[PDB]
């Protein structure tokens, strides 16, 4: 859905080493077969393709997505042949619901799926409030219309993003109470409590998503999770707006990008600490992790992280009611951080915020 | 019913001017004018042959040998002339020149500006005459050339030569059956064979309304219904003007839905409950909802377009079989509803060699299929697509429709150029037919590297219409093996020869040669009943397609009765027992067997052929016996390897009780009678039959619901006595002499 963006942000991609998947102009919907169409996209696909075949960032070039497929010109002929003649080094992915059910992010549909790569996963987490100040007019910055909590203003289903000017109440808007509800019980009143509940749902279910696949190679071979940036002031489901408020899920996420990471993944009769490697190098340290409502150890030992794999640590005992479990790790000299939020949704908001203190990794 | 601002009708007298074709053919007014032709009065619809045989310029093709008198004018070229008034126009407005059919290659021309060139004559031919056309008298002219001519001007591939289609139909995007067959006479024509009108669009104005049935659940009364909708709308319009979809049946109405328009192209999702869905015939009702949608004002109401079509809530299926001979044609079955149905109907060949008579033709052909009782015809790709009014019928009666893209039966083309033609013909007809819950099929005919069937036909069909199927590939004694043991669940039963009747021998021959025997000696033809064996060309020769009616009666019935009245019953009923005997044969296999489709139940032209009724609507006397074996619910015999076998087949959802008897109609003696409860939708074993002595017949009498029916079984070996057929005939009293 975006455009082709210039040589320069190629060169940043080949200085600080971060590969690129290509998807081909084209959005949610399929095109047309006849010539006129197909005459217009080899002209912008050669064009596209002879400009960017020399970054080394670049790795794959895609062509994106009742009645009974492969039958589809564009994506099956037109762009083949363009990467067939001009670019035989990457490969082409002929096309590319992922997100299902956006409740509980502990769902079968996501806790049981058989993909190796994940293209496609995001959580609703409402803006800082700084930018929420900036957005909105004075009277608007209150999402509850009539202070009648769940109903959202005029301005705040605008900037879900509705296309047109239907006057409708709820639709996108509806994921981000709905997720609260889920996992807190209740929607809070107050706008700072609101802001605490929506950031916190999509911090816990993005690095939750994080942590169930490096805690699964090598079966598990990526992840690409949602916008990382919004590129207009709008209510989304990403972890930084557009003018860099970085939400609360962009510092969970950050500890469980490390090179290399302990977590905890949800087991049968328990849980299980792991430690992934996505370097060539091995890496030897010690883990401590204990709960941060009693303050009771429950595991200290040293583990070795063998290179680009995933190697189990030791089970971990089942905890009898709610809490959380503060993960401390070092290796060569650094101190490390994560967490792990156990126990059955809903759970008391203010509660958490208190888990949240004693952990002493994230603010507000 | 598209209600433009204006519609005005064109159609009438024009002015024909006819002329021979010189080397260069004729495009422009001015070489039109200026060549030395002939002029005459013109009717538009019409064909030129028509208007030509009116002031005497030709005698009656339809009758004798007179049809070979119309080749020279197959060289000739044909200028329509006409003069119009030109209706007042608003700013925004577009003054659109309808035209129906144009065969074929021509130029039309609007105030001496052409507005268009043409080359197909099975799709519709619009232009925008607004910056061409004047206040007051406004002249139209139009120069046909010659069809024939054209097809030296590509050259053809060696699979595109000789085959049974004229090299001359291949280059061109025709009609086929035109350059002559062997059920339609050679007769390629001309001229505007379908109505021209004059339309007024406002500048916001329905492109298409495209109805799609996604499901359909026939109890609880429920569907699911799309609307895609594409608008003409200019920008200063958006968010001002709203579209008006009405669903409603008997004047009740059933949904109505309001919605704002801010772009040209939407979907609507529609959710109904309370509607039934559309059913073959026997399978249920042909229900069908009138459906219209509207652009009006928000403001002030004003109702720029309407666009009304009454629609079907049916889903269609082709369900294939991939244990029993895994990819050859004829292993497959129409799923309507999620039902199942078993295919009983005609091939649809044209109604008319001079096409402009068509529409006159339809209201009494499609009622010969509902006496007949078909829930399904297939339009040949020798014929010309037909149009709305056809296809409104087959929803009406609930007779499913499998069209056949006009290829013909030779390869064609594999080069871009006759790619691209065959394209814009078959968006044209798809995006006309693609709403009639008649049509259930399209088919290409036709190694399978075929450009035309597996790939330009497909891409429009996966484009333009995914919620119907699209095949790529369609293709002595009546007990032969030939006939008995043929692989294909679902077949295309070729016909038998039948004399017409004697009326229509009387009316198509002289007087002279009313008698088929030249010179008297019985097996050899005159050179009129030679010709209306359909003989394209003018090439004298004794026997050939002819010879197929007497050696049918031979088999069956020893010897070709010298006495003409005699010589109709003795083809005619051949032609009766051997296809009741195919339509029996395979509503008597079933499950296996999916389908039947016989050829043919009307003819386009005083011709004798396979069919059960020639063009005068004489219908044979194999269209009687075929009744008795096409009811909803019936009772037949079949042959066995050591005896009979009556059965009774179902063709609808409810099931059914009743008592049969069939008794030796010679003798009187009784052979079987009992009850029998024949399950819906399945063909049911009564029992078996002892086999009889000698050759005979049995009638079948079984009551139903209070309602008798009959029908017959011929058994024995042939050759049997003519007369003693007759008194079995009468003995039954069934049918008639």
């Amino acid at each position: 859905g975006n455009v082709y963006e210039d040589t320069h942000f190629f060169e940043l991609c080949d200085k600080y080493g971060i590969m690129v998947w290509q998807d081909f102009a084209m959005g949610c919907g399929n095109y047309s077969q006849r010539d006129n169409f197909a005459a217009a996209l080899e002209k912008e696909a050669i064009s596209v393709v002879v400009k960017l075949r020399n970054h080394p960032s670049l790795i794959l070039w895609s062509g994106n997505n009742f009645k009974a497929p492969n039958n589809d010109r564009v994506s099956r002929q037109v762009l083949s042949r363009v990467i067939y003649e001009f670019d035989p080094t990457r490969p082409y992915l002929p096309s590319s619901h992922l997100w299902g059910p956006r409740g509980y992010y502990k769902d079968p549909f996501y806790t049981e799926n058989p993909s190796q790569f994940v293209s496609q996963i995001g959580y609703h987490g409402c803006p800082n409030r700084e930018t929420l100040e900036r957005m909105f007019s004075p009277d608007s910055v209150n999402p509850w219309q009539n202070g009648v909590v769940g109903m959202w203003n005029d301005e705040w289903q605008t900037k879900a993003n509705r296309i047109y000017d239907d006057k409708f109440q709820g639709g996108r808007n509806d994921l981000m109470t709905n997720q609260v509800r889920i996992i807190f019980g209740e929607v809070p009143a107050d706008l700072d409590d609101f802001i605490f509940a929506s950031q916190s749902v999509q911090a816990e279910a993005m690095k939750f998503f994080v942590e169930l696949w490096r805690g699964r190679r090598p079966y598990r071979t990526g992840i690409i999770w949602w916008n990382i940036r919004d590129g207009w002031p709008l209510l989304s489901d990403a972890i930084s707006d557009y003018w860099g408020g970085k939400k609360q899920a962009f510092y969970y996420m950050q500890n469980v990008h490390h090179d290399v990471c302990c977590l905890i993944n949800p087991a049968a009769n328990g849980y299980m600490l792991k430690v992934d490697n996505n370097t060539l190098k091995d890496f030897e340290g010690v883990v401590e992790v204990k709960d941060v409502a009693s303050g009771k150890q429950v595991f200290k030992g040293k583990f070795v992280s063998k290179a680009n794999q995933m190697s189990e640590i030791a089970t971990l005992p089942m905890q009898k009611g709610q809490g959380m479990l503060v993960i401390s790790y070092r290796i060569e000299g650094n101190e490390y951080f994560n967490h792990y939020l156990y126990g059955e949704p809903p759970y008391k908001l203010d509660q958490y915020r208190k888990w949240v203190k004693k952990c002493g990794i994230y603010e507000l | 019913s598209h209600m433009f601002v204006s519609e005005q009708s064109l159609n009438g007298r024009w002015t024909l001017k006819f002329f021979p074709q010189p080397a260069v053919p004729v495009m422009t007014i001015e070489g039109a004018e200026a060549a030395n032709g002939i002029v005459v009065d013109a009717v538009v619809p019409g064909n030129v042959e028509i208007d030509m045989e009116a002031a005497g310029l030709v005698e009656d093709p339809m009758v004798g040998n007179n049809i070979y008198k119309l080749r020279p004018y197959e060289g000739y070229q044909w200028y329509y002339s006409r003069t119009f008034a030109a209706p007042v126009v608003t700013e925004g407005q577009r003054l659109v020149l309808h035209f129906g059919g144009i065969d074929t290659f021509a130029e039309v021309y609007v105030n001496g500006i052409k507005v268009g060139s043409a080359d197909n004559m099975l799709i519709e031919h619009d232009y925008d005459i607004t910056s061409v056309v004047k206040e007051g008298e406004n002249r139209l002219d139009v120069i046909i050339r010659s069809s024939v001519m054209e097809a030296q001007n590509h050259f053809l591939g060696t699979l595109s030569i000789g085959n049974f289609s004229n090299e001359e139909s291949a280059p061109v995007r025709r009609a086929p059956s035109t350059y002559g067959w062997d059920i339609m006479p050679r007769l390629v024509s001309a001229g505007l064979w379908r109505d021209v009108t004059l339309r007024v669009e406002n500048p916001v104005t329905i492109v298409d309304a495209n109805w799609v049935t996604l499901s359909v659940n026939p109890k609880a009364r429920e569907a699911s219904e799309s609307l895609y909708l594409q608008t003409r709308l200019p920008f200063e319009m958006h968010d001002k003007v709203k579209a008006v979809i009405t669903i409603s049946r008997d004047g009740r109405q059933i949904l109505r839905k309001e919605a704002l328009m801010r772009k040209f192209a939407n979907l609507f999702t529609l959710n109904l409950s309370g509607v039934d869905a559309w059913w073959p015939r026997g399978y249920g009702e042909p229900a069908l909802y009138t459906a219209e949608v509207s652009l009006v004002d928000v403001t002030s109401g004003k109702i720029y377009d309407t666009k009304t079509s009454k629609i079907g809530f049916r889903t269609v299926k082709l369900e294939l079989d991939e244990v029993n001979l895994p990819g050859q044609p004829g292993q497959f079955q129409f799923i309507i509803n999620g039902e199942p149905v078993f295919a009983k109907g005609t091939n649809w060949v044209p109604l008319d060699a001079l096409h402009s008579r068509d529409a006159s033709h339809v209201e009494e052909a499609v009622q010969l299929m509902v006496e007949m009782n078909c829930n399904i015809v297939r339009c040949w790709g020798g014929n010309v697509y037909e149009d709305t009014h056809f296809f409104e019928l087959c929803d009406k009666y609930g007779i499913m429709v499998w069209q056949d893209f006009a290829m013909g039966c030779g390869n064609y083309s594999q080069r871009d150029n006759f790619a691209a033609a065959l394209e814009k013909e078959a968006i044209s007809v798809v995006v006309k037919l693609r709403n009639h819950p008649s049509l259930i099929l399209w088919s290409g005919n036709n190694p399978n590297n075929d450009r035309v069937s597996r790939q330009v036909l497909s891409r429009v069909i996966y484009e333009f219409d995914p919620t119907r199927p699209y095949l790529p590939s369609s293709p002595g004694y009546y007990k032969d093996p030939f006939y008995t043991e043929n692989p294909s669940q679902f077949v295309s039963q070729i016909g038998y020869h039948g004399c017409p009747n004697r009326e229509t021998l009387e009316r198509m021959f002289s007087p002279d040669s009313v008698n088929p025997w030249q010179n008297g000696v019985v097996g050899m033809w005159n050179d009129e009943w030679q010709t209306k064996a359909n003989r394209i060309y003018d090439d004298k020769f004794q026997g050939g397609r002819n010879d197929l009616m007497t050696n049918q009666v031979r088999i069956i019935f020893g010897e070709v009765p010298a006495d003409l009245d005699d010589f109709i019953f003795a083809s005619q009923s051949v032609q009766a027992e051997a296809m009741k005997f195919f339509v029996e044969l395979w509503r008597g296999r079933r499950p296996y067997r999916t389908g039947i489709i016989w050829w043919n139940i009307r003819d386009g032209w005083p011709l004798l052929s396979d069919a059960i009724s020639d063009y005068w609507g004489g219908k044979k006397q194999a269209f009687y016996y075929m009744q008795n074996v096409h009811h909803d619910v019936c009772c037949l015999i079949n042959p066995a390897a050591n005896g009979y076998m009556l059965k009774v087949d179902n063709n609808t959802l409810k099931d059914f009780e009743g008592v049969v008897e069939v008794k030796d109609v010679a003798s009187g003696k009784q052979v079987f009678k009992g009850k029998f409860v024949s399950k819906a939708n399945q063909m049911s074993e009564i029992a078996t039959l002892p086999m009889q002595k000698g050759q005979g017949m049995l009638v079948i009498s079984y009551r139903i619901e209070g309602n008798e029916y009959f029908n017959h079984y011929l058994y024995g070996e042939p050759p049997y006595k003519l007369d003693q057929y007759r008194k079995w005939v009468k003995k039954c009293g069934i049918y008639e002499l």
